[PDB]
This record gives C-alpha cells, structure tokens and sequence, in this order.
C-alpha cells in the first residue's frame, strides 16, 4: 500500500514473521490472513531457504487450524529435503507424527502411519511407543 | 523343447482362415488343448462370482483338428444362461481388451467363450445352444467352454467341458456314448431337449517349461495347503442342495412304480452315491489330519 | 547395493499362484516373440484390508525407454485401469512386477513412476532361469532412510504365504500333476 516498492525476499519474509507471531499468541484467525497474502509471493521466489521456511510455517497454519492430516503431508515432506540441516529434519518428521496421530481416522492417515513405521528415523522419536502400537493396531 | 505350443505363427493362421476345413466337414474339430494359465483363470473366474453364472472370452489358435486355447479373461456381462448371447452387452470390452492386450503381448485371436455352471455339471442349455450356433455362424473358429466350480471342489478334480454345436439341418452321426452327470430336475428338461443337438471335444491339458519348473519349485511350500484343505464348509451349499434334488428324483420313481424317463431310481441311486461319495471323501482328508497333527502327545 | 536390510515388518503379504502363472505366460510369450530373454513388466491387483494384503490377479503394462530409463506408459495403465475395474469391481491397485535378477537401479526408477500413482506400491521380482533350488520370487517395498546426509529410496524385502482357495488349488494340482493316461478302472479313492 505504501508509495515505495519492495523486493520478494522482504515481503515473503515479513508475512512469514507476521503469520508466525499471531500463532505464538494463539490466534489463527489473524495468522491465516497474512500467510494467505504470503502465498502470492512464494511462487515468485528463487530463494531456496525462504520457500522452506514458508512450508514449515504453512504446515503450522494447517496444524493450528486443525487440518492435522494435511499438516502431516507438509511436515513429512520437509524431513526428506537434504537442503534442510540434519537436526531440523528431526523436528520436521516429528511434527508429522503428532499430526498424523491426532488427526481423525482417515484412510490417508493409515498410509501416513505406514510411512512412519517404514521410516527408521521415526524410531528415534519419543512417540514410537504410541506409533508402533497405533499402526499395527 | 516343450515350448512348441506357446509359439504363435500368425501367417499360418490366416492361411487356414482362408482355406477352411470347417466349411467342408461339419465335425472337423474334435480335440481341445487348454493351457496352464487358461485353466486357472477360467476356474478362478467361475468360482469368484460363485453361485451366479458369468462368462468371459478365450483367446487361442487352431492346429489340425485341435482347437487350442492359450489365454483367457473375463467379460463384465450379466444374464449368462438367461439371455441368448449375453456377451452383446459388452461388445466394447471384447475388441477393446484384445486391442490393449495385443500391444503388450497377447497376439492371439478370438477362439471362444466360456461360462460357469455352479452345482449342475458341464453341458449346453437351450439358451447356450442358440448362442453357440450363431457364434459359429459368423465368428468362426469359436468354441463354447463350460466349467462346474462347485463340483470341481466336492468331486475333488477339474470339472470341465468343451463343446461345439451342429448345423440346423444336418444331424449328427451315431458314435456317441456320453458320460452321465447328475442333472437337477429343474434343469433336466432344458438339457434333455437341446442335449443331442451338439457334440463335445476331447479335452487335454498342457504346460510350458517355466510353468512346469515353477510349479515344482512352488510345491516345496504348497503341500501345506493340501493337508489343511477341508472341502466341507467351502462348498457347503452344493451338497446340502443336492439333497433337495435327490429327494425329488426319488419322489418321482416312487409313484412311477405305482399308477402313472425310464426307471428314475437308477439315476437317483447313482446320485445318492455321487453326492455321498464326495461327503465321505471329505471325511477321509479330515481323519488323515486328526491322525497327523493331533496325535503326538506332549 | 540399493536395497534396505533392516528391522522391517510393516504389512503382511499373501500370494496367489495365478499371479505367478500370468507372469510366467507373459515371460514365455514375450521371450518367444523376440527370440531372446525379456524383462516384461505388468500390474498387480487384489484385496486390501487393514494391514494385510492379498494379490489375486495380474495383467500387463506398456513400457518405453528414454535413454536407459524404463518409462511406464501411464496412459496405458489408466486405460487398463478402466477395464480391470469393470470385471473385478471389488479389486484394488496394489503394485507391479518384473523379471530378472534381484532389485536394482533400473527398477527403482520405475518404482518412482508407480509411487506417483499410489502411496504404497508393492513390488515382485521373478528370476526365470533361476539357480535357486528354492523359488526365485521375492516381494519388496519402498523404504527411505538417511544415507549419510541423503534421504533416499531403498527396498525392504518381505515374505509371502501362498493362497488357499479350494477351486484354485485343484488348478495347481491338475497341471503340476497331470492325468496323462494314468487312470483306467475308475477307482475313485
Ligand atoms: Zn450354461
């Protein structure tokens, strides 16, 4: 709205941080509004880490809006990316686990639960005693 | 080399198609060689539907007097036996299947049509004869196959038949024994009329080298399924039904002795054995198992 | 090496012998067509309930070759997906098959193309001219781990119990054990 014009890496970073903050105070009514305006400028970016921090923050907008099954698809995706540092792929995979478990009993969820026992990386997670016992009924 | 038959000579087919030894002699084709895959899928198609008759299409070739069947598949049609030529519903899935199948390997042409007959032998009904006559009329080299899945089980061996119909005008020669199978009276009439209008084909079963070698390697772990077979609750609703058939056949011959088709106790006696012979054979494999697995002590 | 080797589990698999024979017919026929051994490829179908998986029937798929990479022509799969949903309306898409050695890179590239279609694609591989005195048919699945800072696909091998259907069992007992003039006096027993 301002007179001046700004770049992609500033606007996509600003709406990233705005949406991330309204969630931290528990208010997804506000956080959903600015991440929607962030999606306009994420296709336009050539930044290989800023698009990654959008999908980490878009997975959380579906998490705090209780779309747990679709949130698991975002989180699971990010743990498989090598560009993301190894200690940050552990959190990426574990947030998928929580949102795979707490979702409603979908058939899509049964295939996620299968991917979660198939992946040895999940064995390291603390809710494996739940998952092991969940997937195998 | 056993794989003499899994070969497919296409130019030889179209020379025979033009030559035609079937328009010269009415009963030319007498034998029928059924492949390894063809047998399994046809048996599987019949039982899969089960109680209901469902027909598919067969693919194959000709050789001498033998009408060889190579590969088979299903036709998603309904009203088999109740409609004359029930394959008309899915004229799409005949040519469309062979057009897809020829891209992947199945070069074989239309050789016939097969249907299931659950719990009442292998034969052509009055509805089946009208289908096959007109099949032979236009779409030549076409053979009508039949399988009885429910009895294949209880009898304990492949219950199957392959037939061809005669012309409406010329009538068959004499040489014909034709073996007896229990025909339920509800159907005996329909069979009885149109039964002499056709002739069967001498069935034979073959296999490839790989098929033969695979089945031998397969048998290492398939003996387990033989001794946990139990043909009792599997086909429970054939044997329990055959009783209902048997009861009627006696009911007739009882009154036949009285006041009032020639001695229908001789049939019923053979049916009472037929059906019970199975029931006993069942309890052979059961006691065989009780002997084996239960009686070891700790 | 490009297979898994780890503490597996996951699903439990069954296997109908009709599937083995439909591949066997498909190998011998395509082998015969070209006068050489052929790596034939096709699709798997059957019942899927909960974890457990049964493979009932199987058919063929169209394939091409971009450079050295085996391209499953998907436009053919979707066409046959029509026709197999017609006849066996109950059945589901499960996986795919091929012939040759054990699992290798050329099938991992194909496994990616089946992974676009479904989220849990099984994989059978058969050795036609096998040296094994045992059966050369082993079942596998897609598993992915960290290969030294690299998330990448692997094959976790699984076992297979054989199918039981009484009507089918006779089909096996007939061709694997043929009455080629071996019963004169009925006997029955
Ligand atoms: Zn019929």
């Amino acid at each position: 709205t301002g007179q001046k014009q700004y770049n992609v890496d500033y606007k996509l970073e600003t709406y990233l941080k705005i949406a991330r903050l309204y969630l931290e105070d528990d208010d997804p009514v506000q956080a959903e509004a600015y991440i929607n305006r962030a999606s306009l400028l994420q296709n336009e970016s050539t930044n290989e880490q800023l698009q990654i921090h959008y999908k980490v923050c878009y997975a959380r907008v579906l998490d705090y809006r209780r779309k747990f099954i679709e949130a698991a698809q975002r989180y699971n995706e990010l743990s498989y990316k090598t560009i993301v540092h190894e200690s940050e792929r552990l959190e990426a995979l574990k947030h998928a686990l929580h949102c795979t478990i707490l979702a409603s009993a979908g058939q899509q969820r049964s295939r996620m639960l299968a991917t979660l026992f198939k992946d040895e990386r999940c064995q390291q997670l603390a809710a494996y005693g739940i998952l092991e016992k969940m997937y195998l009924d | 080399s056993i794989d003499e038959i899994y070969k497919y000579d296409k130019k030889q087919q179209q020379e025979i198609l033009a030559a035609k030894p079937w328009t010269k002699d009415h009963h030319y084709f007498k034998y029928c060689k059924i492949s390894a895959l063809a047998l399994l899928k046809m048996v599987m198609h019949a039982r899969s539907g089960g109680n209901l008759e469902v027909m598919g299409l067969m693919l194959g070739k000709v050789d001498g007097e033998t009408m060889i069947i190579m590969d088979s598949f299903a036709l998603p049609v309904e009203g088999t036996e109740t409609r004359v030529n029930a394959q008309a519903a899915a004229y799409e899935y005949m040519a469309a299947y062979i057009e897809n199948a020829k891209q992947v390997g199945r070069l074989e042409n239309a050789i016939g049509w097969y249907h299931s007959h659950p719990g009442y032998g292998c034969w052509l009904s009055g509805i089946d004869v009208s289908t096959q006559m007109l099949n032979q009329q236009f779409q030549e080299p076409f053979v009508a196959v039949v399988i009885d899945p429910t009895r294949t089980i209880s009898a304990g061996k492949v219950n199957l038949g392959a037939f061809r119909t005669y012309p409406k005008g010329y009538k068959p020669p004499d040489e014909g024994p034709s073996e007896y199978q229990t025909i339920p009276l509800n159907k005996i009439e329909d069979f009885g009329v149109h039964c002499k209008q056709y002739y069967a084909l001498e069935v034979s079963y073959f296999k490839s080298s790989l098929d033969r070698k695979l089945l031998e390697l397969l048998w290492n772990k398939y003996w387990v399924n033989t001794l946990s077979s139990s043909s009792l609750l599997t086909n429970a609703d054939y044997t329990t039904g055959q009783v209902f058939d048997l009861s009627e056949k006696l009911e007739q011959s009882e009154a036949q002795l009285g006041r009032g088709s020639e001695d229908k106790l001789a049939k019923a006696t053979r049916d009472s054995c037929k059906t019970t012979i199975e029931a006993i054979h069942g309890l052979m494999s059961q006691v065989i198992k009780d002997k084996l697995f239960n009686q070891i002590n700790i | 090496s490009v297979m898994a080797c780890g503490v597996t589990g996951s699903v439990s698999v069954a296997l109908h012998p009709l599937v083995i024979l439909n591949i066997s017919d498909h190998w011998i026929r395509m082998r015969s067509q070209e006068g050489r051994p052929v790596q034939v490829i096709g699709a798997l179908i059957g019942k899927q309930e909960g974890r457990n998986i049964e493979v009932m029937n199987s058919f063929e798929l169209l394939s091409h070759t971009v450079e050295e990479k085996i391209i499953i022509d998907k436009e053919y799969y979707y066409t046959k997906e029509e026709q197999f949903k017609q006849v066996f309306k109950e059945l589901e898409f499960l996986g795919w098959y091929t012939t040759g050695g054990p699992p290798d890179p050329s099938d991992i590239h194909v496994h990616k193309q089946v992974c676009e279609i479904i989220e849990s694609p099984l994989f059978l591989k058969l050795n036609p001219m096998t040296k094994h005195t045992d059966l050369p048919v082993s079942v596998f699945e897609s598993v992915i781990d960290i290969i030294n800072g690299e998330a990448t696909m692997l094959f976790a091998e699984l076992t297979y119990t054989l199918a039981t259907e009484e009507a089918e069992r006779i089909g096996v007992d007939h061709v694997a054990r043929m009455t080629a003039t071996g019963s004169g006096e009925n006997s029955t027993v």
